[PDB]
């Protein structure tokens, strides 16, 4: 597995219209915001869910692209794969005891699973298999500008159950943000993947599902949800060229001209995209 | 010895406050994970200022729900959390600690009464 | 049982709560290196108004972490530390030499009752 | 190798965006905070774990330029190649008889392990080499403005173990600070870099992680952080020619003009540097 | 010997930022505090060793200017020294029987060494050179407020010998106090300063020692310590002619303006000096 040879830093560009694009639990499922001042938060692991869904449905469970954390799946049974796979007896807590033989281990789960090889993992369970630091990171989508998240309440035609309150016309409900633009932050690291063996092949996997991250992903908790930016710093060589927040910080985004009212679409905004420093070089996949 | 309602004591009243405005927060949205004790109740008692602000505009809406549907308490939440912060002339910017310890026995005092009846 | 939980002596009562958080903290945390009393038994004692709030917000935290499984008792440990707070009405800036001797008392009587089967 | 001649003072600014700068093992994982002022802490412990990792990761442990306190690694095998090197036999719990031998083996894992020669160590196991204070001292970091910390509550697609409820989903929680600006004091002594030969390479290789400390420590928990500002003070005399803190009043660090909301960007701060004394030489490394 | 011809009483105000200023060595490593109100305490003899420290580390080993105590140095072999140094025999338990060979050996003792000849010491052992009572005596520093000293863990990525686990590998611990301001009281007799000899360039260089105590005693658990005030009393003839708590009690510390929310920093204090009895000099300009 040939690990890519540069670093990467990348922001993504992602708006929902009429739609929840991840929910509270602790809230009551209304779609999560910084509760001080009102900006919309997407969590990195609901982008890396999306991701994962992408990848299992492009490649359908390739030799190479298998997904380890799936719906229908325990983990011990995954791990306890990768012991057979090796030929060692899998100790009750620990990693083998020797070093290499733990590597093997490791390393075949990162070869057999895309999403390890790519974010990583924490497989020390009961059958331990270590940890992986995951090349690829992202980080918390925040909101352009403050979100409004309505409720909206439903009514159920049918009833669920036989209820001597019966008419029981119940009553539910949705969450709604009416229009949000996120902007989510991102890094590859190629120490990292040389440790792992991401790829090239797996680069480009993972930049399409950026692009394509959310057009399977409908429902009816979800609205129209679409990415429309994706701007990619490639640093020349193995390490940085320039600090990752200079290179955000080359990607603006603001109200465009004449747009008064709160924002309700994508053409209510601005996004201009600066100069690189002379080691770094600059993409846009969108 | 219990909950007195005429301490008038800032931190004492303060902590009264976050105990309702909890009580609020969970009759509003039930089954949360982490109650708003678990998740602001060091910062409440740290910055009184700057978080119950924040716990007040969200506790609208919560009062506001439980209105809605057809059961009442939210009147009376709402009106002991008038009652308190008509009692507090200012929210203090910070708290020595052992304003701390008087607004977590206020706190407690007023979950011990909200348990009754 | 030696315990006398209808005593209501403040000392008597805050050693009573100094046992009851230091019992949901080691079950909150097994296995953990010092108890909370090793850790703020000196500073508990010495200046209690200023610590006992620190005290109460990782007692806090350790509840709500019991909350969470069937493991939880969590509701226990807060009726219990509910109730002691309900008979306090404002922590001690100082105690002297025999209030000291009654908090210990009191931390021990609480300490064997939650040990109890 | 010769020790740095001059008394240096510096002051790092960092900063940290919807992520965890340093976890709390005793209250759950919850940021450090502290208690009575609600101000984030980050213990000096983390940021020379940051420099370790950096220098490991640039210097390739390269010679002269090993890792003393590194991942799996036991301690007291180091100790018995130091030993050996010296070509002493290890008494069990002390150290060699003769000052100079004791010396000897002190110096050797001093001369060719950076972070012991710039950290310092305490060495005093079953196979005893001593103890070294370092000239690099660094206080714990203290956020500008209270912090309040956010519990994010996700959930997992998958249940590590086969049960009776367990293809099912489990709950799990992140902890993030919102923002937050860190200032971190430190100080560099002459004498101590004399006893450990710590030289002028070495502090360009200490500014210099200091500089890009957190470029490679990303991660799901991290989030965004990064060095903003880095103050040196170097003085022409070995002792000094000031008080630390008079220095370090020096740089300011305030809300900038229209900042009223809680702060949520380094844009909303507004930091300035003093003149510095007679005999101190002030620079802006960053 | 031209010892100093006036009596003198000082206070000296330091504070401590995030550190252990003084451990205690039989309750753990917490910092000493007063067991009935919380004040926090540090010995006298934790401020005489910063300031042995600070002349050792000045002087380096100049002709008058030793160390006695010194570090894991053995007394006994240098009162032999001293009496080599004056033709004697040291008997096994016993002073010279002649009284002037008996102060002989005293007096080369004082002055050879700059902390016996300033802060005195016993010397009564299987080489007797007798007892120096030491004109400078100083007090506990007691905290102006009391302190909530907090135990911080730590956790290492390595392990000393083999872990058990062969998860977490080790916890550590730390104890600092957030923040606290101490007044050290303190007198120099010079009825005492003409046994020993103690001078008026002993006593420039223990202002200076004073003054810069802390400058070069920086380590991982000390934190920020730096001193402030230094008010320094002068009577006009030898005996005194004012009592010390009146002096003392002319240096006012009370919480300035900003009152609010606990002390973090020597801005939270004010300190005020009142006007000095008839014969008695204040001079506070260190």
């Amino acid at each position: 597995m040939t690990a890519i040879a540069n670093r990467y830093e990348f922001v993504l560009l992602f708006d929902v219209e009429n739609g929840n694009p991840n929910g509270d639990p602790d809230a009551g499922n209304m779609p999560r915001i910084d509760p001080e001042t009102g900006h919309g938060l997407v969590t990195d692991v609901c982008l890396k869910r999306k991701i994962r869904n992408h990848v299992a449905l492009t490649k359908e469970g390739a030799e190479r692209f298998n997904i380890y954390i799936q719906e229908k799946a325990i983990l011990n049974e995954t791990h306890e794969r990768a012991y057979t796979a090796c030929d060692l007896k899998p100790e009750p807590k620990k990693l083998p005891k020797k070093v290499e033989d733990a590597k093997r281990v490791t390393d075949w789960m990162c070869t057999n699973f895309y999403d390890i090889r790519t974010f990583g993992a924490v497989m020390t369970t009961e059958v331990n298999c270590g940890q992986v630091r995951g090349p690829v990171q992202m980080a918390f989508a925040r909101s352009v500008e403050p979100v409004v998240p309505q409720e909206v309440s439903i009514t159920r035609m049918a009833v669920t159950t036989k209820a001597e309150a019966e008419d029981n016309r119940t009553m539910g409900r949705k969450h709604i943000v009416p229009y949000g633009l996120y902007v989510a932050h991102g890094f590859i690291s190629a120490p990292l993947a040389e440790k792992t063996g991401f790829s090239d092949e797996d680069l480009t996997l993972f930049w399409d599902a950026l692009v394509n991250m959310f057009e399977h992903d409908r429902s009816a908790a979800r609205g129209l949800m679409s990415s429309r930016k994706l701007i990619v710093f490639k640093h020349q060589n193995r390490l940085g060229n320039a600090p990752a927040h200079k290179l955000f910080d080359l990607v603006k985004v603001s109200r465009a001209e004449g747009s008064s009212g709160p924002a309700r679409s994508f053409a209510d905004y601005a996004v201009t995209v600066g100069q690189a420093p002379e080691g770094v070089e600059v993409k846009e996949m969108l | 010895v219990s909950l007195d309602p005429a301490r008038t004591d800032r931190p004492y009243l303060l902590g009264r406050l976050f105990a309702v405005l909890e009580k609020a927060q969970e009759d509003a949205v039930p089954g949360a994970n982490a109650t708003i004790k678990d998740r602001y109740l060091a910062s409440a008692s740290a910055n009184p200022g700057q978080v119950f602000h924040m716990l007040l505009k969200n506790a609208s809406n919560h009062t506001a729900k439980l209105r809605k549907d057809p059961e009442r308490k939210a009147i009376h939440y709402e009106i002991m959390m008038q009652e308190i912060i008509d009692n507090i002339s200012d929210f203090p910017v910070t708290m020595s600690s052992d304003e701390q310890g008087l607004f977590m026995i206020g706190y407690y005092h007023q979950r011990k009464a909200l348990f009754t009846k």
